[PDB]
RNA sequence: AGGAGGGCGCGGCGGCCGCUGCAAAACCCGGGGCGCGAGCCCGGGCGGAGCGGCCGUCGGUGCAGAUCUUGGUGGUAGUAG
RNA sequence: AAUUGCCGGGAGGGAAGCGGAUGGGGGCCGGCGAUGCGCCCCGGCCGUAUGCGGAACGGCUGGUCCGCCGCUCGG
């Protein structure tokens, strides 16, 4: 079952697809799976309808990317790494692993991305704010 | 203030996309709006279209229309309906043709295998005809219908040949009083 | 109706739209039963342009 | 209505153009936005215009502020574009200062500034960051008041303001 | 219990209270205006003058079909007053209840006013009449909660 | 953060469509109501006479739902709905629930704090 | 007049995702907003035990009128008497 | 909820209410509005190569991580 039959299947209604004041124009929808960076219910960005995934969550960062010829074996299919090194070693790495692969390179600034607010957010949570930003 | 109808919008309708559900016919489409963007076929137009089209407008096709419309261009060509091949038990010989449609019954399915053809899907016509090179469009009968039968001038006006809406056949249900002279008149 | 019908082959659909006509025997027979709706001329270069 | 782009030269200005290839010039964090960066404008603005009837040494009148109708004698157009003025200081009390082409008013009547030099004045000097500006201001009077003395009345003219009286319209005065 | 006002100085005030009293609560209502912010001894001495005939209350509203009088001609010109006895008589007994919660309270009677009064409609009370023709009309009483808080000041 | 938001947000009409001669009547409510009979002014457009919405007032689309404060809305019930705004904490904000207890509150705000995600609630109850 | 489309709201059933004695539903408020709008979201209060959102499906599903039903309440009026 | 009392506020020359537009007064609000970002003296971590352990991508080469070493110096 390829990526675009199972986007049609979990389009309209999902175990992680929150919806949000209907569905007029004020509709709002969100994903809440991991492996999807940025959590919008959309093919490009979904967990549940693509073959090969990128998951950048903390624990120290947690990297994980799924294996294609797993996929009927979940207890295998996620290959997981765990990085506590400087902030441009694990931006180095995640290029890697998703760019220079080519394992979705169009995910790679997503990707970037969210190591960066998840990295921020580890940054905060040993040494409380001090300064907020709304400049 | 400017004289125009409806203000110049188009007031005629036409289907856009499949009244339907089916993922399978979803992803038909799909395919099928990206190769008339960028392919420019006159073939693959007419694909699309006919593939939003309802049941009533994509009549069933039997096998002795498609041996007949097929008959000595059967090597190198592809026939091509958007529908249903249905079996016909009043023929006997079934030359070898590749066939491609949205259904086979499972008669029509193991009558074109036997005779040496093959049943395709319009996925796999696109491998092979992009463009629907060497293919033949065809259609079934849009009018052999038993509701068509009904439609047109009402069945009691002259040179009328329109069923009648009857409960029942017989010579008590609608023969008498407008259809024979020795009763008023005949229409 | 009739009125309506020739503003429409004239294009003048709208108040204070303009037009190019060409003149012949045809045309100007279509104008004179429009003369109350319409103003028109002999345009020059400056106009055209 | 000058057509500078005219004709398809461009040469006039790079005559010696024909040059080579062009050369094309860690983020250590991603804004999750694809914001396109923020580099300083290579536009020209093309610097303001004086008005016709002013020029150096003539009198204006001012038209705002807290020295709003004293007449004031022009110096110099800054490179922001306002005018420098002086008062000067002695006869009217108005130091130097830079205004705006608006709020002012531009006399017939003129004064010769040759002689004045009117040099370490310009937009710096003016920085919002004064004994010295005490002595500029000093030194820049003495080679004004003589020549303001050359003409008679203009000491106590430079030392009135301008207002405006019953029946006065100020579209038919000739100022 | 909670009266619709605070006394703003608890310690200082006293208060007294009457639930479905069965007086006409528009006579009452003017009743109560006309002794708004009164001085204890002062609002004891005009009722008692309004029991004997000597003061009128002004009806300023509900006030429709009432006579003219002269008793009530100052702060109210035209002539418009009554004596209501009965709503006098119940407000008096009011008076005498927080009166003598202030005299527990150890607050001297002397500078006592009325800083707060209130007539309310209670719960209608039915009876019948009986009209021409074989009809039936209703027959209803108007009783009346009345609050009532006395202040030093 | 700080708002991606920067078309200035106009608003055609700040100001409510009350139904016709709700003034009038005490039962009547305020929400709007299309008049529908044969005299009315209302539905007629007479000058001067109540006005009648219709699609020519809609605001822009691209500062459509926007908030004052330029974000755009998300109601959030415990801290796993507040972490999908970490990756649009520039253009989303969050609004706790209003049946969320205090202490829950406590935790979702907190979060929010570490993600740099505004709440605009976040000082209520 | 009339037709149609897309949406808003009410109550169940099958599913999914949640909330709540650190205070649910209902109700109140010159509180703040979002939506052209039907409506929605939040704040403060009261209250003291339950409630919501999304997908599908179903229905005794939306009131200003009917000398509409039942109940409650005004002016008339402290009047006629 | 209708309707009523009191307290406080506002208006009123044979109705009032209503639409639009401002103003005066009130009641609200602080995501109502910023204080950070690049360069430098103080605090504090490691390449290159290695042994080892797991688990990847493409269709046999090459990849990342972690913990340990032994050279290394830029962060
Ligand atoms: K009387
Ligand atoms: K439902
Ligand atoms: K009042
Ligand atoms: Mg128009
Ligand atoms: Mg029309
Ligand atoms: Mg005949
Ligand atoms: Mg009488
Ligand atoms: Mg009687
Ligand atoms: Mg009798
Ligand atoms: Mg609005
Ligand atoms: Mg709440
Ligand atoms: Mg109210
Ligand atoms: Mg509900
Ligand atoms: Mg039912
Ligand atoms: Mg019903
Ligand atoms: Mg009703
Ligand atoms: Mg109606
Ligand atoms: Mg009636
Ligand atoms: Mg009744
Ligand atoms: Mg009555
Ligand atoms: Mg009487
Ligand atoms: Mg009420």
């Amino acid at each position: 079952v390829p990526g675009s039959l199972v986007w049609e299947l979990v389009k309209k209604n999902n175990c992680f697809l929150i919806k949000q004041f209907g569905n007029s124009n004020a509709k709002v929808q969100f994903s809440k799976e991991p492996n999807n960076l940025y959590n919008v219910h959309s093919y490009k960005f979904s967990g549940l309808a693509n073959s090969k995934t990128v998951a950048v969550q903390p624990s120290a960062v947690v990297l994980s990317t799924t294996k294609t010829k797993k996929q009927n074996t979940p207890a295998k299919l996620q290959h997981k790494t765990l990085m506590r090194k400087e902030f441009r070693k694990m931006a180095k790495s995640v290029k890697n692993q998703v760019c220079d692969n080519y394992y979705r390179p169009d995910l790679t600034k997503p990707a970037l991305a969210r190591l960066s607010a998840v990295y921020r957010s580890l940054q905060v949570s040993k040494s409380g704010i001090k300064k907020k930003n709304r400049q | 203030g400017i004289d125009l109808v409806a203000g110049g919008r188009n007031k005629r309708t036409k289907r856009v996309a499949p009244k339907s559900d089916d993922v399978y016919l979803k992803l038909l489409v799909k395919l099928y709006r990206f190769l008339v963007r960028r392919t420019k076929s006159k073939f693959n137009a007419v694909i699309l279209k006919r593939l939003f089209m309802s049941k009533t407008n994509r009549p069933p096709l039997s096998m002795r229309r498609l041996s007949n419309f097929m008959k000595g261009k059967e090597e190198k060509n592809i026939a091509v309906v958007v529908g249903t091949i249905t079996d016909d038990m009043r023929i006997q010989e079934v030359p070898a043709m590749k066939v491609t449609a949205l259904r086979f019954t499972e008669t029509a399915r193991a009558r074109i295998i036997n005779a040496g053809g093959e049943c395709l899907t319009f996925d796999q016509l696109a491998l092979r005809a992009p463009t629907g090179e060497n293919t033949i469009l065809l259609r079934g009968p849009k009018n052999a219908r038993e509701a068509v039968r009904h439609f047109g001038k009402a069945p009691g006006v002259p040179h009328s040949h329109t069923k009648p809406y009857v409960r029942s056949k017989g010579r008590k249900f609608e023969k008498a009083r407008g259809r024979r002279n020795s009763r008023g008149f005949k229409v | 109706p009739k009125t309506k019908k020739i503003l429409q082959l004239l294009r003048l659909r709208q108040i204070f739209n303009g037009v190019f006509l060409k003149v012949n025997k045809a045309t100007i027979n279509m104008l004179r039963r429009v003369e109350p709706y319409v103003a028109y001329g002999y345009p020059n270069l400056k106009s055209v342009r | 209505h000058t057509y500078h782009r005219r004709g398809l030269w461009a040469i006039k200005a790079k005559h010696g153009g024909a040059l080579p290839k062009a050369e094309k010039p860690e983020p250590k964090f991603y804004p999750a936005d694809d914001v396109k960066p923020r580099t300083v404008s290579t536009r020209k603005p093309h610097p303001t215009k004086l008005r016709s009837t002013i020029t150096p040494g003539t009198v204006l009148i001012l038209l705002a502020g807290r020295y709003m109708g004293k007449r004031v004698v022009f110096l110099k157009q800054l490179q922001s574009g306002l005018l420098l003025i002086t008062g000067p200081f002695k006869i009217n009390g108005v130091p130097i200062r830079r205004v705006n082409q608006a709020y002012v008013i531009a006399t017939s009547t003129k004064v010769d500034i040759s002689k004045v030099n009117v040099q370490k004045f310009d937009d710096k000097y003016f920085a919002r960051e004064p004994d010295f500006k005490k002595d500029d201001q000093k030194v820049i009077d003495a080679e004004l008041i003589k020549a303001i003395d050359a003409v008679p009345d203009l000491k106590n003219y430079l030392g009135a303001r301008f207002s405006l009286r019953d029946g006065d319209k100020p579209h038919e005065m000739t100022f | 219990v909670k009266y619709s006002t605070d006394p703003a100085n608890p310690t200082k005030s006293a208060k007294a209270m009457g639930r479905d009293l069965r007086v006409h609560f528009k006579n009452t209502r003017e009743t109560a205006f006309a002794l708004r912010k009164m001085s204890l001894n002062k609002a004891k001495r005009y009722l008692e003058d309004v029991l004997a005939h000597k003061q009128a209350i002004p009806f300023r509203r509900y006030c429709r079909g009432v006579g003219r009088t002269a008793q009530v001609k100052n702060r109210q010109p035209n002539g418009q007053g009554r004596w209501p006895a009965k709503s006098a008589k119940f407000v008096l007994d009011l008076l005498k209840n927080a009166e003598s919660n202030a005299e527990v309270k150890g607050l001297d009677v002397d500078a006592l006013y009325i800083s707060h009064i209130q007539v309310n409609q209670a719960q209608k009370q039915r009876r019948r009449t009986y009209r021409a023709h074989g009809r039936i009309n209703p027959y209803m009483s108007n009783p009346c909660h009345i609050e009532l808080i006395l202040s030093e000041k | 953060a700080v708002p991606l938001l920067t078309r200035k947000i106009v608003k055609k009409r700040v100001k409510h469509f009350k139904r016709a001669h709700s003034d009038r009547y005490i039962g009547l409510k305020q929400s709007w109501r299309r008049p529908k009979g044969i005299d009315s002014r209302v539905r007629r457009k007479f000058k001067g006479c109540t006005l009648m919405p219709n699609i020519g007032y809609g605001s822009d689309k691209k500062t459509r739902h926007y908030l004052p404060n330029k974000f755009k809305k998300f109601v959030v019930h415990n801290v796993s709905e507040l972490e999908l705004l970490m990756m649009h904490n520039r253009t989303y904000c969050a609004e706790i629930a209003h049946n969320v207890s205090t202490k829950k509150r406590k935790d979702i705000v907190e979060r929010a704090a570490q993600l740099d995600i505004v709440v605009t609630n976040k000082l209520a109850r």
